[PDB]
Parts: structure tokens; sequence; C-alpha cells
């Protein structure tokens, strides 16, 4: 019985409508929400760990014309492999150079691991500035 | 060989940039490592933006990126590629 984020579960939640500035929103407030489009594609699927869910989110973004049209060729190559895309330099911190997925209500405080309404996308700088 | 940009021939540096652009790695960690290495080698102010967030009208193909790095280092009094 260790690390809750590594136990399997099914993805749930509605996500929210987003536009062309979805990733720009990741550097503001509490970060950007999981897009409703992505939530429809992942809902009900079972994931072995949060990291596997993370990989599925980026792979779906790489196949979504609206959500990806905002990534250049090189970033598109990265998300196509399930990797998180790089943020602009001004939003990186140390070795943290890619967009991050975090839980709004922490898992250690009862937040659900695979509830997409409990997940936000943030840049490294924003996640740091928040805490 | 990978200590400074003067250790790289221009063809070798293009191979590095091409690998990054195509995300030709076996893990995200490997890609981040290469990007960090690219930043350290070029010493350019834009850092990884040269690869992922090009300026209006910049050639962001691997060859375009090498050219931007080449010109910038020359114009800023830095050593260039080997040979």
């Amino acid at each position: 019985m260790e690390s809750k984020r590594n136990k399997p579960g099914k993805a749930t939640g509605k996500g929210k409508p987003v536009g062309d500035k979805w990733l720009d929103d990741a550097g503001k407030d509490s970060g950007a929400p999981i897009p409703d489009r992505i939530a429809d594609k992942l809902r009900d699927k079972e994931f072995k760990s949060f990291d596997d869910f993370r990989k599925a989110v980026w792979e779906e973004v790489s196949k979504d014309p609206e959500l990806s049209k905002n990534l250049n060729p090189s970033n598109k190559s990265s998300v196509s492999k399930g990797y998180s895309p790089f943020t602009p330099k001004n939003q990186q911190v140390g070795g943290r150079k890619v967009y991050e997925l975090h839980h709004d209500k922490p898992i250690s405080q009862g937040g659900e691991v695979y509830d997409m309404d409990n997940i936000r996308v943030t840049t490294p700088k924003r996640h740091i500035d928040i805490h | 060989l990978k200590h400074s940009i003067s250790d790289y021939t221009e063809a070798e540096f293009l191979q590095l940039v091409t690998t990054i652009c195509n995300a030709d790695t076996s893990s995200e960690e490997e890609l981040v490592k290469l990007v960090t290495h690219f930043e350290e080698m070029t010493e350019h102010p834009s850092g990884s933006d040269l690869i992922y967030y090009p300026k209006e009208g910049d050639d962001d193909s691997p060859s375009g990126i090498v050219n931007t790095v080449k010109q910038w280092r020359a114009a800023n009094g830095k050593s260039g590629f080997k040979q």
C-alpha cells in the first residue's frame, strides 16, 4: 500500500471549454483546465498510474487540431510521443522546462487522482509562484 | 566533443538540432537533457525558444536554427564551430 498516484483507476470528469490561448492560461491563476475535448476522449478509460494518464493527455493533444495548432513543429513532435511540451523560456525554472499537470485539491488531502475536473495544467514558474 | 560548441563541426551540431526537433529520443528526460545541452552550448539569450518559439519570420527548421545560432555567435564575439 504505497503512493496513491500509482494505483489504477478510471478517468472521470467533464473538463471545460478552452480556446486558442489554452496554454497561455497555464501561466496564470490556478493554471488551465483539462479541455472538455480531451475529457471526452479519456473518460471511462482505465490508467495504471497518473504518469500513464499524463502520457495519454499529451498524446490526445497532439491529435487535436485546436489544442495543437498552438504548438510549433518541434513541440508537436514531442507531444506526439506522449511527452509534455516545452514552455517558453520565461516560464521555465531550473530543470523544469515543460508544462506540468497538477491536482487542484491535493491527493494527500483527498483529491481524486483521475478526476479531470481536479487537474490543472501549469507552467513551472506558475506552479512555483502559486506555492 | 560535447563540452563547448567549438568542439562541434557545423554538421555535427545540425545532427544534434535535428534529433531535438524530431524528438528522436527514448524518453522525455533524454529530450530535456539534449535541450539543456543545446542551451548551454549556444549561450544564446532565447534558450530553448530558438527551437520551440521562433521570432516572427525565423526559419525554425533544424537548418534554420543552426544558421541563427551561427550568425548570433559570430556577431556576439563568441567562438564558432570546429574547423
